[PDB]
C-alpha cells in the first residue's frame, strides 16, 4: 500500500 | 564537465568529501541510456527536461503528476540542472496517484510494464528503473522488483522513511534490487532512513533540491529522493561502459565512499554513492 507520501 | 553551486547531493556524489558545491561528471552526461520513474508521473513539459521526459504509461484518469513526487524524482535522475545524468532519457509511469499512493496491484503491473517496455524503447546504454515508493513486506511486490531486475533493468528502490530495518517494507526488501538509504549533507544517516542488512548504498536524501510541478523547484526530503540518485548514477555509469545493468548495484557499492557516514547502526553498509569521476 502506497509509497512515502506525497513529500 | 563541471557544474558550480550544484545541490549538495550532486556534488556529493562526485566527491570524496562533503562540504563542496560543484558536482563533476563526464559530458557524456547518461546519452543513451534510459530510466524509468514508476512514481506519481513526471511533468515533462517542465524546462529542466528539455524533451528528454515523456509518460509512457498511467493506471489512473491521467498521466499528469497532480503531485510533485515523480517529478522530483525524475528532476534528480535526470534534470538539467538537478540531474545526475543530464542526458538520459526518462519515461514515467505513474503508478501512484495525485495523493501520492498506490495500490501493490497497481504498483506491481507497472514494473512488469517496465520489463516489457523496455522492449518498445531506444536504450543502447542499458536501463534503469527508480522507485521511489514502498509499503509494508509483500512476497509478491519483492517478487515483481526481482523479475524487473532479472528482465535486465538496473531496478533501484527507496529503502523507506521508518528509521527502521528496511526487512519489513517492499520493494526495499528484496534482496536483487539495489536498495538505497539516505544521508544528509553532514555525512549523517538521514533520521528517517530505513537501515539493515538489505540496504545496499546510501545517497543523498535530505534536503534536496529538484523539479516540482507547475514548472517549479523545491526542496524535499526522503530515502525516495536518495533513489533517484544512485538510478542516475547508474545511467550514468551504464553509458560510461562501466558497468551494466545486472552488476550497477554491486559496482556503485563497490566503487562507493567507504565509512564516511555516521549514525549507520552495526550491520548496516557505510557505503555512500560515488561517481568516481576524475577530470
Ligand atoms: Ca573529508
Ligand atoms: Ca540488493
Amino acid at each position: 500500500p502506497a509509497p512515502f507520501a506525497a513529500a | 564537465a563541471a557544474q558550480t553551486n550544484a545541490p549538495w547531493g550532486l556534488a556529493r556524489i562526485s566527491s570524496t568529501s562533503p562540504g563542496t558545491s560543484t558536482y563533476y561528471y563526464d559530458e557524456s552526461a547518461g546519452q543513451g541510456s534510459c530510466v524509468y520513474v514508476i512514481d506519481t508521473g513526471i511533468e515533462a513539459s517542465h524546462p529542466e527536461f528539455e524533451g528528454r521526459a515523456q509518460m509512457v504509461k498511467t493506471y489512473y484518469y491521467s498521466s499528469r503528476d497532480g503531485n510533485g513526487h515523480g517529478t522530483h524524482c525524475a528532476g534528480t535522475v535526470g534534470s538539467r540542472t538537478y540531474g545526475v545524468a543530464k542526458k538520459t532519457q526518462l519515461f514515467g509511469v505513474k503508478v501512484l496517484d495525485d495523493n501520492g499512493s498506490g495500490q501493490y496491484s497497481t504498483i506491481i503491473a507497472g514494473m512488469d510494464f517496465v520489463a516489457s517496455d523496455k522492449n518498445n524503447r531506444n536504450c543502447p546504454k542499458g536501463v534503469v528503473a527508480s522507485l521511489s515508493l514502498g509499503g509494508g513486506y509483500s512476497s509478491s511486490v519483492n517478487s515483481a522488483a526481482a523479475r524487473l531486475q532479472s528482465s535486465g533493468v538496473m531496478v533501484a528502490v527507496a529503502a523507506g522513511n521508518n528509521n527502521a530495518d528496511a526487512r519489513n517494507y517492499s520493494p526495499a526488501s528484496e534482496p536483487s534490487v539495489c536498495t538505497v538509504g539516505a544521508s544528509d549533507r553532514y555525512d549523517r544517516r538521514s533520521s528517517f532512513s530505513n537501515y539493515g542488512s538489505v540496504l545496499d548504498i546510501f545517497g543523498p536524501g535530505t534536503d534536496i533540491l529538484s523539479t516540482w510541478i507547475g514548472g517549479s523547484t523545491r526542496s524535499i526530503s526522503g530515502t525516495s529522493m536518495a533513489t533517484p540518485h544512485v538510478a542516475g548514477l547508474a545511467a550514468y555509469l551504464m553509458t560510461l561502459g562501466k558497468t551494466t545493468a545486472a552488476s550497477a548495484c554491486r559496482y556503485i557499492a563497490d566503487t562507493a565512499n567507504k565509512g564516511d557516514l555516521s549514525n549507520i547502526p552495526f550491520g548496516t553498509v557505510n557505503l555512500l554513492a560515488y561517481n568516481n569521476y576524475q577530470a
